[PDB]
């Protein structure tokens, strides 16, 4: 077991979201060149290197103990995502306010 | 000693877990699966 203290702090909840929107982003992202074909490298250090992190979990069959602390931790974030049914994600909310029609 | 460089705000799998776990069992998208699920919205 852990340390046993059960941490959580919700002021990073918004660098959560922030990786969950450059995720989503960058995964647009790549595919709004292909409609413009070939197009410049857009300015967000994010997308960009999301782009990269993402080939390389697309590689990352090990997962959690690869060598790669974006690809695991990455790994995480959109699996909890789409994993994520019937319960109450903080961070899915805020993005995607979507539950209570 | 293994430390590793990195300038984009990096997270540990506990930071991600507490704040958004996946609850038990890993996910089913990962690698290419990642992208072919990720686009799935809606
Ligand atoms: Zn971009
Ligand atoms: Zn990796
Ligand atoms: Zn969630």
């Amino acid at each position: 077991m852990g340390s046993g203290a059960h941490t959580a702090d919700p002021e990073k909840r918004k660098l959560i979201q922030q990786q969950l929107v450059l995720l989503l982003h960058a995964h647009k992202c790549q595919r709004r060149e292909q409609a413009n074909g070939e197009v410049r490298q857009c300015n967000l250090p994010h997308c960009r290197t999301m782009k990269n992190v993402l080939n390389h979990m697309t590689h990352c069959q090990s997962g959690k103990s690869c060598q790669v602390a974006h690809c695991a931790s990455s790994r995480q974030i959109i699996s909890h995502w789409k994993n994520c049914t019937r319960h109450d994600c903080p961070v899915c909310l805020p993005l995607k306010n979507a539950g209570d029609k | 000693g293994s430390m590793d460089e990195s300038g984009l705000p990096q997270l540990t799998s506990y930071d991600c877990e507490v704040n958004a776990p996946i609850q038990g069992s890993r996910n089913l998208l990962q690698g290419e699966e990642l992208l072919r699920a990720l686009d799935q919205v809606n």
